RNA sequence: CACUGACAGGGAACGUGAGCUGGGUUUAGACCGUCGUGAGACAGGUUGGUUUUACCCUACUUAGCUGGAAAUUGCGAGAAAAAGAUUAUCCGUGCAAAGCGGAGGCGAGCGGUGGGUAGUACAUGGUACGCUCAUCACC
RNA sequence: UUAAUGAGAUUCCCUCUGUCCCGAGUUACUAUCUAGCGAAACGACAGUCAAGGGAACGGACUUGAAGGGCUAAGCGGGGA
RNA sequence: GAUGUGGCCUGGAGGUUAGGACGAAGCUUAUGGCGUGAGCCUAAGAUGGACCGGCCUCUAGUGCAGAUCUUGGUUGGCGUAGCAAAGAUCUAACGGAGAUAUACUCAACAUGCAACGUUGGAUACUGGAGCGGGGAAGGAUUUCGUGCCAACGGCACUCGUA
RNA sequence: AAGUUUGAAAAGCACUUUGGAAAGAGAGUGAAAUAGAACCUGAAGUCGUGACAAAGACAAUGGAAGUACCUCCAUUUCAAC
C-alpha cells in the first residue's frame, strides 16, 4: 500500500561475475543468409582512445537538419587479421558438433605461442607433428576427408582466425601470443563458404573487407573492472540519510520474514565491471588506412590541413594508431588496449538512422592531456614561435 | 619414547623438544610438511620459507587465514610463513642431523620418517575486559618428536 | 625453469648447444631475410623502392629490423667483484601519494631495493650522507631525485653494496656511469 | 569415452567387443504414462532399455490442454533463488525421463541404478538403427488405449510449442533415416526372395517323413 | 496546492528496529484541569527523558581449489560414432547401389628440416613460393 | 501583566548551506594480507526449500523439488 | 500409583570358607561366555605393585543424565575478534648465541627471516597549565651497582619499576 | 587451595656428544626411570600420530535382516571317527 518506483538494475545480466575470457566473443552471429555472397561475419580489433567529430546531419523533418552536430567517438586499431584454420559444424538433437579441422599447412610464431605460459624457453614443438603429416599422402587424404564431411554433413562453416601482435606495434599491449577466434561464413551454399574458407587459408583478412565505411556494427567487448563494489555503485540503490547507525551506503531491508531467506532479486555488494557485453547498432564513421600508407587520416573535404588519427602527445596509456582503423560513433565497453570483437549486425538495419550516409567534416586531433588547444603540431609552432630551447638548438647547430 | 619405532635402529638418529614455546597450531602445520622428506630437502623447504619464496600448507589449523599462491604447489589455498616455528624446527632438525653423525651415518642420505606434534600444558595469563571482566590469556606450547632413517 | 631447461640437469655443455642451436636458427632466419630483402629492393622500381619506408633497416634512427635490440649486446662477460656506479634515482615516480609521515623511510627502503636489483645483493647499507641528504627535508620532504654512488664489495663469497650521496647542482643530462 | 587404462587392460585380457543385453523401445504412439509405467516396472527388474522416437509418444485431449498443463508445471519455481529450482526440461525425451524417474523411487541407490538404466532418445540416432528389432509395448499402444473419436496429442508438437527448439533437426534427420533404410530394403530384397525360394524347394529336396512331421506341426 | 497517461487497492509475523530513525506510545522529574480527606488517579492536556551483541549455521552476493557416470567401488562393457574375412584384409567416389578410379631389398615417391641461389605475393623483418646439395622420417 | 535574563517549549523571516534533488572525488586510521601475540559470547543435536497436517508459522515428520566436496571476503532474510 | 522377588549392585560388622610376589586392589578391551535384565565370570595386558574374593546373617552417609545443580579439568568457536587516541622514526659502528647459519649443481639475487641494547649522526615531538625540577597524601626499597633473561613487562628485548 | 604418596637405599642420571641455554641423542644407577623430583597407581574427556575401513550431497546417531572383509575371541571336529 505504499509509494512505488521501479527495482534497481537488469535482472537479466545476472550473475554480476568476473567473465570467463578478457576477450569479446560472440555468443551468437547473424541469420546466415543463402542467397547472398560468402562472406566473413566479425573481426578483433584494439581499442586506442576517444575522439569528437563534426558532421552536417541528413535527416529531414530533425532541428539539426541540414545543421552541424559534433560526436564522440571511439577509435579502434585493427591490424589484418590471419585465418589458419576452417571448423564445419553439423546440427544434432542436442546442438551444433564440430565435425573437425583442418589446419593451415604453415602457422605464424604469434598463433603457436597461444598454446604456451612460457614459449621463448619451451621447447617450441606446436604443430610440428602436425605439419609433417599433413604434408604428405596420407595428410593430403585426411584433409580431402575432412573436407568432404564438411560438404556432406555441415551446416555451418567458420574460419579460425587470429591477431598479429608484431603488426599492432603496441608498447603497452603487452601481449605476444595472438588471440584466437571463429569466424563464421555466411551466405552463399555450403560448398561456396567452403570455397572462400579454402582460398582464406594462411592469408591476411583486412578490416575493410569485412565492414563498409557507413554501416553499423555489434560489439562484443568485457567492460572495465572495479573489484569488489557496494550496492550503492554496483545496482543504484539510494544513500541512507547521514542518521543512520553503523553505515548509510547499504540497502536497509534486505527482505522481509517470509521467505525466511535473501532472495535473488535483493542488491548486494560484489564484483562490478568486468563483465561481457554485446553492445548493438554502432555506426561505423571511417575506416582508416595504415599511416605509412594514407598518412592524412584525420584531413576531409573541408578540413585539408594535413594530420593523423593519433592527437596531439598520442592516446593516453595506449600510443600511436599505426595500423588500420575502425571510427565508431559513440562508446563501447571497455578500456583501452583492450581487444574486442566487432560482429555484423544482428537487429535490423532499416532505420533511417542506421542508414545514413556519414560524411566527416572534422576530426578532433587536439591533444587529450590537459585542454588541447591545438590540432597540429605546426599550429601550436606558429603560436608559440621562437622559444629558449630551439634558439639553443640553432646555436649548438652554427657551432 | 616415541610413538612409534624406526625400522633400523641402527640406521636412525631421534630428536625431541617439550614444551617448546612455539605455537601448537603453527608448529604442527610447520613440522608435519616434512614428514617424508628428506633431510637435506626438508631445511632446505625452511630456509626458503623464511625467505618466503616458499609457504607452510596449513591444513586444519587454518580457519579463516588468508589464500596465497604458494599454496598451490602443496595441493592448497591457504598458507602462512611462521618463522617461529621454523626457526625451532631448524633447531630441532639441526640436532637430529647431529645425533645422526654421531651414529657413523650420512645426514645426506637420512629421510625423515616420523614428525608427531602433541599440546602441550598451557601456561596462563589474563587479559582485562569491559566491565570490570577478566578472561583468560593462554600460551599454547607444544611437543615435537621426529626420527629419521637412512634410505 | 622447465625440467628440459634447469642447468643442473643438462649441465653445461648441453646448455650452451641447446643455446647455441636457438641462436644458429635465429641467425639462419635472420641472414636468408637480410638477403632476400636487399635483393628485392635493389630489383624494385622507384616509386615502389619509397613506396616501402624502412623494410630493410634502410631510414636513420631505426632499430636492426632483423633481430631484438638484445641479441645485438655484446656481452662482454663477468662484472668484477668490486665495481663502482653513480646513478639518478627518479624517488618521486616511486613515492607517489605515499602517506607523509612515511615517505623518508619508504625512501630508504626503496632505494635499498633499487640498488639490491642493480647488484645481486641483499646487504645494502646507507652511507650517513645519503641518510642525510633524503631526511634532510624532514619526513614528507623527499627530494624527488638522489645521485647515488653504488660500491659493491667481497668479504662462499659475501657481496654487500655501499650507497652514499652524491651532491649534484642539476640532474638534467645524467645517465648511469662506471667508475673505478 | 573409455579412459586408457580401460582400453589397455581390454587389449590385454584379450576379450572380444562386448554389448549388454538392452532392449530397444520404439515409442511412436504409445501412451505417455502407461509406456512410463510399463518401462519403470522393468527398470526396476533390472532390464536395461533404450527407448527411440520420443517425440512421437502421445497424450489424450487436445494440444492446448496439455501445453496448458506443462505451463501450469513450468511456473513452478522456487523463489528466493530459481537456479536450484525445478529444471523444466522442454526435450520430449527428456519429458519421457521425467515422467518415468517420477515413477521410480529416485531417492535411492537402487531406483538412482534403475533410472541410469535408461536411455531415452528423439528419432533413432544411428548408433541404435542397426541393434536389433525394435519392440512395442501392445497394452500401451494409442489404438488400443485411445477410442479413436477423442483427440490426442503428438509430444513433439507440444514441446516445441513450449520451448523445445530441435524440431526441425529431427524430423529432417529421421527423414534421411527412413530413406536410407528403405533404400537398403528395396535392395536386398532378392536375398530374402532367394532364401523364401530356397525353403520352399528344400521341402522337396529333405526326407519326406520329416516332411510330414513339418506339416502336422503347422510349419510345411 | 500542484504535476501527470494515471496519480488503483491489497498481502508478505498489521513484510522489514543485531537495517535505521525514535516523532507518538509506555517508567522514574515536573506543570495544569478534573477527581480524591489523603497518599495518589485520569482511559485528559503539557515538557524532559541510555535504541546493546554477529567472528557461528543457513540464506544471499561475489571470490579460489578440487574429485567425480557403479556419482569415489566392479574388472558392471549402452557413442545422438563408423559399417564388415563378426568392423580384421587398403584408399577415393557413388544410394548401406551398379559399377568406376588410384594403391633381401635397391632405387623411387612423398614430404619435414639446413645450405646455396631467383622473381613474386601478402601490411612492408617474416612467412610462403621455383631450382639444386645435404640430412631426417614414412612408404 | 511584565523590561532584563534563559544549554527551557513553540512559529515565521534573512543569511547559509550535501538536509534533500542525487550523488561524486580525495585523506588518516581501520577492515583486508603478513610476523609476533591471542580472548569471549554462545554451544541439546544439527542446519536447502514448497505444500500438508501438526501445540493452529517445521531443520527433522508426510509427499514433492533441490543438493559433488572443501574454502576467502562480506551481509544482515531466517535460526520465532 | 501399589506390591513381590534364595532379584542385581556398593562401603562397613558378626560368622564361615578361600585366594595373593608363580602378582591383591585399581585401571584398559573388535574379550569371549553366562543372565529377559540389574549384572556376573573368564581371557589378555607387551598394566599395576599389596592386599583381597565367595557364601549366611547384621548394618548404612548404599546405585545418577539432566536440578540456569556443586567443585576440578577439558572443549568447539579459533590461530578467530582483535592487540588502530596521545603524529616517528632513519642510518652506521659496536655488543650479542641471536649469523653473511645451504645436500649436489651453484660467483653473488632468486635457499637464515624477523627482531635487540649502547654510542655517534640525522629527523621529529613535549612546548614552562611540560613524557621539566621539587613536595603532601598514598606507596615502602620501586633507589644504586653488578649480574641474569625461567616466569612477568597482553609484540619483542642483549633491556627493565622483573 | 594444597597429601612432598620417587625409590628399600639418593644409588637424585658421572662421562661422551650438539646446542647460547633449555634441552636432545647416547651411556650409567636402580628389580622397575611409562619410578627422573612437588616423580605410586595414572581413569574419563580432548588431542597427535601410524595402519586400515571406507565414504557423494539423505545432519549424525538408532532398529531389523543379510552380505563383503577382518578377527591377538570362544567352542567343536579331524577315519571304520
Ligand atoms: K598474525
Ligand atoms: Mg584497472
Ligand atoms: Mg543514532
Ligand atoms: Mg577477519
Ligand atoms: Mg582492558
Ligand atoms: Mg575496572
Ligand atoms: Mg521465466
Ligand atoms: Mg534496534
Ligand atoms: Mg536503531
Ligand atoms: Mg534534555
Ligand atoms: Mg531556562
Ligand atoms: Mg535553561
Ligand atoms: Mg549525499
Ligand atoms: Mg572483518
Ligand atoms: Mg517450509
Ligand atoms: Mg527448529
Ligand atoms: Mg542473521
Ligand atoms: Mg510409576
Ligand atoms: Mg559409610
Ligand atoms: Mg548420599
Ligand atoms: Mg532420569
Ligand atoms: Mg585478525
Ligand atoms: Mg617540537
Ligand atoms: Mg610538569
Ligand atoms: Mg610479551
Ligand atoms: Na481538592
Ligand atoms: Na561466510
Ligand atoms: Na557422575
Ligand atoms: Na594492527
Ligand atoms: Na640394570
Amino acid at each position: 500500500c505504499k509509494f512505488e518506483h521501479p527495482r534497481h538494475g537488469h535482472l537479466g545480466f545476472l550473475p554480476r561475475k568476473r567473465s570467463r575470457q578478457i576477450r569479446g566473443r560472440a555468443r551468437a552471429f547473424p541469420k546466415d543468409d543463402a542467397t547472398q555472397k560468402p562472406h566473413l561475419t566479425s573481426f578483433m580489433v584494439f581499442k586506442a582512445g576517444m575522439t569528437h567529430i563534426v558532421r552536417d546531419v541528413d535527416r529531414p523533418g530533425s532541428k539539426v537538419n541540414k545543421k552541424e552536430v559534433v560526436e564522440p567517438v571511439t577509435i579502434l586499431e585493427a591490424p589484418p587479421m590471419v585465418i589458419v584454420g576452417i571448423v564445419g559444424y553439423r546440427q544434432t538433437p542436442v546442438g551444433l558438433k564440430t565435425i573437425g579441422t583442418v589446419w593451415a599447412h604453415h602457422t605464424s610464431v604469434e598463433f603457436r605461442r597461444r598454446y604456451y605460459k612460457n614459449w621463448k624457453q619451451s621447447a617450441q614443438l606446436a604443430f610440428s607433428r602436425q605439419k609433417q603429416f599433413a604434408n604428405t599422402k596420407e595428410g593430403k587424404v585426411a584433409e580431402a576427408r575432412t573436407l568432404n564431411a564438411f560438404a556432406k554433413k555441415a551446416s555451418v562453416i567458420r574460419v579460425i582466425a587470429h591477431t598479429q601482435l608484431r603488426k599492432l606495434r603496441n608498447h603497452r599491449v603487452g601481449v605476444k601470443k595472438a588471440h584466437v577466434q571463429e569466424i563464421q561464413v555466411n551466405g552463399g551454399s555450403v560448398a561456396a563458404k567452403i570455397a572462400l574458407a579454402k582460398s582464406l587459408l594462411e592469408k591476411e583478412v583486412r578490416v575493410d573487407s569485412v565492414f563498409q565505411q557507413s554501416e553499423a556494427c555489434d560489439v562484443c567487448s568485457v567492460t572495465k573492472g572495479h573489484g569488489t563494489e557496494g550496492v550503492v555503485k554496483r545496482w543504484g540503490v539510494a544513500c541512507l540519510p547521514r542518521k543512520t547507525h553503523r553505515g548509510l551506503r547499504k540497502v536497509a531491508c534486505i527482505g522481509a520474514w517470509h521467505p525466511a531467506r535473501v532472495m535473488y532479486t535483493v542488491a548486494r555488494a560484489g564484483q562490478h565491471g568486468y563483465h561481457h557485453r554485446t553492445q548493438l547498432n554502432k555506426k561505423i564513421y571511417q575506416i582508416g588506412r595504415s599511416v605509412a600508407v594514407e598518412p592524412n587520416q584525420a584531413t576531409t573535404t573541408y578540413d585539408l590541413t594535413a594530420k593523423t588519427i593519433t592527437p596531439m602527445g598520442g592516446f593516453v596509456g595506449y600510443g600511436t594508431v599505426r595500423n588500420d582503423y575502425v571510427m565508431l560513433k559513440g562508446s563501447v565497453s571497455g578500456p583501452r588496449r583492450r581487444v574486442m570483437t566487432l560482429r555484423r549486425p544482428m537487429a535490423p538495419q532499416t532505420s533511417r538512422q542506421l542508414k545514413e550516409k556519414i560524411v566527416l567534416k572534422f576530426i578532433d586531433t587536439s591533444s587529450k592531456i590537459g585542454h588541447g588547444r591545438f590540432q597540429t603540431k605546426k599550429e601550436k609552432n606558429q603560436w608559440f614561435g621562437p622559444l629558449k630551447k630551439d634558439r639553443i638548438r640553432r646555436e649548438e647547430r652554427l657551432r | 619414547h616415541y610413538s612409534r619405532k624406526p625400522q633400523v635402529s641402527s640406521k636412525s638418529a631421534k630428536a625431541k623438544v617439550s614444551d617448546l614455546r612455539c605455537h601448537y597450531k603453527n608448529t604442527f602445520e610447520t613440522a608435519n610438511v616434512i614428514n617424508g622428506m628428506p633431510l637435506r630437502k626438508a631445511q632446505q623447504l625452511y630456509r626458503q620459507v623464511l625467505a618466503k619464496t616458499r609457504c607452510i600448507p596449513f591444513k586444519r589449523y587454518n580457519g579463516k587465514i588468508g589464500r596465497t599462491a604458494q599454496a598451490k604447489e602443496w595441493g592448497q589455498t591457504k598458507g602462512r610463513w611462521p618463522r617461529k616455528s621454523v626457526v625451532a624446527m631448524m633447531s630441532l632438525l639441526k640436532n637430529a642431523e647431529a645425533n645422526a653423525i654421531e651414529k657413523g651415518l650420512d645426514p645426506n642420505q637420512m629421510v625423515i620418517k616420523h614428525v608427531q606434534v602433541d599440546q602441550a600444558a598451557r601456561m596462563r595469563r589474563r587479559t582485562y575486559r569491559a566491565h570490570g571482566r577478566i578472561t583468560p590469556y593462554m600460551c599454547s606450547p607444544c611437543h615435537v618428536q621426529l626420527f629419521m632413517s637412512e634410505k | 625453469t622447465r625440467a628440459g631447461m634447469k642447468g643442473k640437469v643438462l649441465g653445461k655443455e648441453k646448455k650452451a648447444a641447446i643455446i647455441d642451436a636457438r641462436k644458429k636458427a635465429a641467425e639462419s632466419r635472420k641472414n636468408r631475410d637480410d638477403k632476400r630483402w636487399k635483393r628485392v629492393l635493389a630489383n624494385m622500381d622507384e616509386e615502389k623502392r619509397k613506396k616501402f619506408h624502412g623494410v630493410g633497416n634502410t631510414a636513420k634512427n631505426s632499430r636492426v629490423r632483423g633481430a631484438t635490440r638484445a641479441s645485438l649486446l655484446k656481452r662482454t662477460g663477468r662484472k668484477p667483484d668490486a665495481v663502482s656506479m653513480e646513478a639518478t634515482i627518479h624517488l618521486s615516480k616511486l613515492l607517489k601519494k605515499k602517506t607523509f609521515s612515511k615517505r623518508a623511510p619508504l625512501a630508504i627502503k626503496r632505494i635499498k631495493a633499487f640498488v639490491g636489483r642493480l647488484m645481486k645483493t641483499k646487504d645494502n647499507r646507507i652511507d650517513a650522507s645519503l641518510n642525510t641528504y633524503i631526511w634532510h627535508k624532514g619526513v614528507k620532504g623527499v627530494p624527488g631525485r638522489v645521485r647515488v654512488l653504488i660500491q659493491r664489495k667481497s668479504e662462499h663469497k659475501h657481496f654487500y653494496t655501499v650507497i652514499s650521496n652524491v651532491p649534484v647542482a642539476s640532474f638534467k643530462g645524467l645517465t648511469t656511469k662506471t667508475v673505478e | 569415452f573409455p579412459s586408457r587404462k580401460d582400453a589397455f587392460r581390454a587389449q590385454r585380457k584379450g576379450a572380444k567387443k562386448h554389448r549388454p543385453e538392452i532392449i530397444v523401445i520404439d515409442l511412436k504412439d504409445h501412451v505417455l504414462g502407461r509406456a512410463a509405467a510399463v518401462v519403470a516396472k522393468q527398470l526396476l527388474l533390472g532390464k536395461k532399455i533404450t527407448v527411440v522416437r520420443c517425440e512421437q509418444l502421445n497424450i489424450a485431449g487436445t494440444e492446448i490442454r496439455n501445453k496448458i498443463k506443462y505451463l501450469q508445471y513450468l511456473r513452478k519455481r522456487k523463489l528466493t533463488n530459481p537456479t536450484k529450482g525445478p529444471f523444466h526440461h522442454r526435450a520430449p525425451s527428456d519429458v519421457f525421463v521425467r515422467t518415468v524417474r517420477s515413477m521410480l523411487p529416485r531417492y535411492t541407490k537402487r531406483g538412482m541404478k534403475a533410472l541410469n538404466s535408461l536411455v531415452a532418445y528423439e528419432g533413432i540416432p544411428p548408433n541404435v538403427v542397426r541393434t536389433g528389432g525394435r519392440v512395442v509395448i501392445p497394452r500401451a499402444q494409442r489404438h488400443v488405449c485411445y477410442r479413436s473419436e477423442r483427440p490426442y496429442t503428438v509430444l513433439g508438437n507440444m514441446c516445441k510449442h513450449v520451448g523445445w527448439k530441435y524440431s526441425d533437426v529431427v524430423a529432417n534427420l529421421e527423414k534421411a533415416r527412413v530413406e536410407k533404410a528403405s533404400r537398403h530394403h528395396e535392395k536386398q530384397a532378392k536375398l530374402r526372395d532367394a532364401w523364401k525360394s530356397a525353403r520352399k524347394e528344400a521341402l522337396a529336396k529333405m526326407p519326406k517323413h520329416n516332411v510330414e512331421v513339418l506339416k502336422k506341426f503347422g510349419y510345411a
